[PDB]
């Protein structure tokens, strides 16, 4: 039946064509997703955005899609699954490349 | 690990990008070896470094998509492939063999690409 | 080599995605390291004096197997959906931001055409 | 048996992974190849060199391989095959890209 969203999976980012921060959220109805980057809401754009690649029933599998990230994007990322019955918050650290030096 | 399916577009060849602050020599667009100065003009100094991208380094042959081996998704029935570094030019403050200083177009690794060789029937 | 064209078996490594390189002298804007759009100046300070023209070496996918948007050469269509896409790299450039501050920033440019994959099902 | 060199095929460059100025040479013994760029002799390097991809009986198929050429390499290319019985010369023009400005 129904239930608050629950982040059942959030891992370090892996690099494919674009980089991906893999997540998995279970919850019904469909959870609203938001990310927090180092103590602030992350404003997505055409270089950083959320993509749900797999939606079974109440299980959603996706990525925080990143295009050409750099040390400039290292940091703690926080996915927020907000839904009609409540919310959940899980965090993950990300390293894409070290600072010049 | 998340299934390759739950993620997006995959690369035929894995790459690694990062800053290169210690490239002291390069090859220009004329094939000559040149010295790469440590500092570039002003906009105080400013250390000169680059943004390079190479093929994911890999000793135990076998796995697809690794630099030096086959590429991911290629039809082995008709092709023999290999992931290679792809270079391009970027302008850099340099010194030639005569020591003359000046901006020059030098090659650096900017991508990892897949190459083919037919074997079809 | 037949008479007008040589068979691929008589040539070297083929590209999975055909690309075209060239000098770019008319680039006035670009996106920097923070995603922000910036102005690209038409000249850089020479070795240590006079004004020198600023241009770039860019590589785009050849427009229409091997063409941009279309599937890549050598990819196994039985199991994949492939597309040739432009891969960008960061290069330094003399620029000016939204406000008016002039200076060296890392802008992103096209430097290669790579192949991307997606499993059929 | 005995054949003086003959360049039976030499054409404009094609763009593959690297650029290729295609050619075909016949002769026995195997001809020594040499290139001339804009009148002057072309000193080969790991960036511009002659490769024979296919050698049949007395036929040799190859390219002048070029790694990342530019307008600096635009020009007239002369192929010269030579063996104990004679020599042959054929020429072609190559445009790799426009000039800056």
């Amino acid at each position: 039946s129904h239930m608050a969203p629950t982040i059942t999976f959030l891992e370090s980012p892996t690099s494919d064509h674009h980089w991906c921060i893999p997540f998995t959220v279970k919850g019904n109805p469909k959870p609203a997703l938001q990310w927090f980057y180092n103590g602030a809401i992350l404003n997505e754009s055409k270089y950083i955005c959320t993509k749900i690649h797999v939606t079974n029933h109440t299980e959603y599998h996706g990525c925080l899609q990143l295009d050409n990230p750099t040390h400039m994007n290292n940091g703690d990322y926080t996915l927020i699954a907000k839904n009609e019955y409540g919310k959940d918050e899980k965090q993950i650290s990300a390293h894409f490349m070290g600072w010049p030096g | 690990t998340a299934p390759a399916s739950r993620r997006g577009e995959l690369a035929v060849c894995d790459a690694v990008s990062g800053w290169v602050t210690d490239r002291r020599t390069a090859v220009d667009l004329r094939g000559r070896e040149v010295e790469v100065l440590g500092e570039v003009p002003a906009a105080s100094p400013l250390r000169q470094y680059f943004f390079e991208t190479r093929c994911k380094a890999d000793a135990e042959e076998g796995g697809p998509g690794a630099g030096g081996g086959g590429c991911r998704g290629v039809d082995r029935r008709h092709w023999v492939s290999e992931c290679k570094a792809k270079q391009s030019y970027v302008r850099a403050l340099t010194a030639d063999a005569q020591g003359r200083v000046g901006w020059r177009w030098i090659r650096i690794d900017t991508a990892c690409v897949c190459t083919l060789l037919s074997r079809t029937g």
